[PDB]
């Protein structure tokens, strides 16, 4: 068994009047009916309810978890829910992307560094002379105590208000493979050791959903190592599960994120799906972005590269 | 909240100190709260030793190297510090200090001496007062400068001026 | 281990005057580091902490400065009460303090008058800055008028048995 999602927003096409229905009447891919963004196969709810979060710069509810109100978040959540989802009976795919920080302190690095900073600040406020190492581990602590409690609680709420849905978050379990400091196809070591103590969190999902966006700065090897890396951590945490059978569906983008205005090579998608297909993922979801099918003349183009490229690809390996 | 250092007051070369801070107005059991050792040999810098937070975790200065042991009893309300095979250069006036919240509480310290002088009055000649242990001499002229004293065959030389 | 550096080691000034004290971290302690003020003592007494929070009752003039290595610590518009000594403190991991700073009350200067210790008296004179020379144990006062004194002693017992002085007013002893 294996299926592939259309999470790409060819609602935006529907203007102009190219529907895509090629890609579940030619392809076999699941679409929602009527290409719906949202539908009985597939919805995803971009940011819901009041995470605590910085925007760029303001801090929403509590700015970090450990200063949030939980009550206020299910509130707003519940009401977005019940707008992006109105059926009851939803049984399809479900994608919770919050993406404003992770659960594990250490790894909120880089443009996720504020949240590091302001858990520390407030540590510091109150016990002004302790020291660095006294400091980091309460903010560790109430950080991952709280974020733990913000995730686990609105993924509950979601599977008790559409409990037939196969709910997961984004981008979850992450690896981190391929970077500066980790210049491997494998994910990091202490990223691996963090994930199987986030039991809590792939317990509760039904479906795990590596990010697996491919870059142009990388040889043709790294780019289905990348892949490989990502799906093999999301299937050794699978298989290590015990509530439920989990699925794993990669998240896959048909750009490369570093490249927005170039598709993926025909020699990319086999060589990527192939990896993602023997490996023994259960399918993988294709997403896009809304910035790059605005215009009737990249739609007529994106349509183009489906049925030239994309399309034939997902059918002769994969379905 | 008040503390008070205690100790031996004078010992000899390759003794253990033993000094006990005894707090008031204050448990020591109460979270967050840190209790630290520091010491200020007279007319020289301040010298931190050691610190001990609520939960027992511990801090040490590696130049003591490492001759220190901080403790706590939570029941008896005190601190403790042991020095191991003192030598003269650990002659200062000893403070413990407490750290709650944005608030900062020293004790008024005890003064610790090492050497192996026996005690001794000194002779009055600002005025020339040469080879006495232990300090303080007071001086005075007709009922309440007077210069520093200084360490000579490790008895103390002093002298003042009207 | 992280060492303090302080400097300068002293600093002169007169009353409505402001001045900056300097404190350098080995390596980087983001804002764990504290500012003490110690009179002549009387025990040490808190003035700033998180490196730039000012202590409870303190006044205005005084403010902390700067992150990470280097941390100042400024004083304006000095109130006499102010002269004394100056310490900053890392709490990083271990604590250890600098070296500390003497804030110096800016006086006239002056020469000191000499009583032969045998003992010698170098008695006020400004700056501190001396030098004794025999023809020994030497000791200094602090600031007092503002001026300082040395004693200087040469034992010679009974059996066995002039005292020139250098300093920035004359280029001879005496």
């Amino acid at each position: 068994e294996f299926n592939v999602y259309w999470n790409v927003p060819t609602f935006m096409c529907h203007k102009y009047g190219l529907r895509f229905e090629e890609v579940s009447e030619k392809y076999g891919i699941l679409q929602n009916w009527m290409d719906k963004f949202r539908g009985e196969e597939i919805a995803i709810l971009y940011d819901p309810g009041m995470f605590p979060a910085l925007l760029k710069v303001v801090a929403r509810n509590g700015g970090v978890p450990q200063l949030g109100n939980l009550t206020k978040h299910l509130q707003v959540f519940r009401d977005h829910l019940i707008n992006q989802i109105p059926d009851k009976s939803f049984p399809g795919v479900g994608v919770i992307d919050f993406e404003s920080w992770r659960p594990i302190f250490r790894q909120n690095w880089a443009s996720l560094q504020p949240y590091k900073k302001l858990s520390v600040e407030v540590v510091r406020r109150e016990h002004p002379f302790w020291d660095d190492q006294r400091v980091e581990q309460e903010a560790k602590r109430r950080f991952e105590k709280y974020g733990q409690l913000f995730m686990e609680e609105t993924l509950k709420a979601a599977k008790r208000m559409r409990p037939a849905a196969n709910w997961g978050y984004y981008a979850y379990p992450y690896c981190y493979n391929l970077t500066p400091n980790q210049p491997s196809a494998q994910c990091e070591a202490t990223t691996m050791q963090e994930n199987d103590k986030m039991s809590w969190l792939f317990e509760s999902e039904d479906v795990l959903l590596p990010s697996v966006y491919l870059r142009w700065n990388l040889t043709s090897g790294e780019r289905v190592g990348l892949v490989g890396g990502r799906v093999k951590e999301a299937l050794r945490i699978a298989r290590q599960m015990t509530t439920s059978r989990k699925k794993v569906l990669p998240y896959y983008w048909y750009k490369y994120q570093d490249r927005r205005d170039t598709d993926l090579s025909r020699a990319d998608l086999e060589a990527t799906l192939r990896k993602i297909t023997d490996l023994g993922a259960d399918g993988f979801i294709i997403w896009g972005s809304s910035d790059d099918i605005n215009t009737k003349a990249k739609c007529l183009q994106f349509r183009e590269y489906l049925n030239n490229e994309l399309g034939p690809a997902v059918k002769r390996i994969a379905l | 909240v008040t503390l008070k250092e205690s100790g031996p007051g004078i010992l000899q070369p390759s003794q253990t100190l033993s000094l006990t801070c005894s707090f008031s107005g204050f448990s020591l059991s109460t979270s967050g709260m840190g209790v630290s050792w520091i010491r200020q040999p007279s007319g020289k810098g301040l010298e931190w030793l050691a610190h001990i937070y609520w939960d027992d975790d511990k801090r040490y200065n590696p130049s003591l190297k490492s001759r220190l042991t901080i403790s706590k009893d939570t029941s008896r309300n005190q601190v403790f510090l042991k020095i191991t095979s003192v030598d003269t250069a650990d002659t200062a006036t000893y403070y413990c200090t407490l750290y709650y919240g944005s608030v900062d509480y020293w004790g008024q310290g005890t003064s610790v001496t090492v050497s192996s002088a026996k005690t001794t009055p000194p002779s009055v000649y600002g005025c020339l007062v040469k080879g006495y242990f232990p300090e303080p001499v007071t001086v005075t002229w007709n009922s309440g400068h007077t210069f520093p004293a200084v360490l000579q065959s490790d008895l103390y030389t002093l002298s003042s001026s009207v | 281990d992280i060492q303090m550096t302080q400097s300068p080691a002293s600093l002169s000034a007169s009353v409505g005057e402001t001045v900056t004290i300097t404190c350098r971290a080995s390596e980087n302690i983001y804002s764990y580091l504290t500012w003490y003020q110690q009179k002549q003592g009387k025990s040490p007494q808190l003035l700033v902490y998180n490196a730039k929070t000012l202590a409870e009752g303190v006044p205005s003039r005084f403010s902390g400065s700067g992150s990470g290595t280097q941390f100042s610590l400024k004083i304006s518009s000095l109130q006499p009460e102010d002269f004394g000594n100056y310490y900053c403190q890392h709490h990083y991991g271990t604590r250890t303090f600098g070296g500390g700073t003497r804030l110096e009350i800016k006086r006239a200067d002056a020469a000191p008058t000499v009583s032969i210790f045998v003992v010698c008296f170098l008695n006020n004179f400004y700056p501190k800055d001396i030098n004794v020379k025999w023809k020994v144990l030497n000791s200094w006062t602090d600031q007092d008028d503002s001026t300082y004194s040395m004693s200087s002693t040469l034992t010679l017992t009974k059996d066995e048995y002039t005292c020139e002085a250098t300093h920035k007013t004359s280029t001879s002893p005496i």
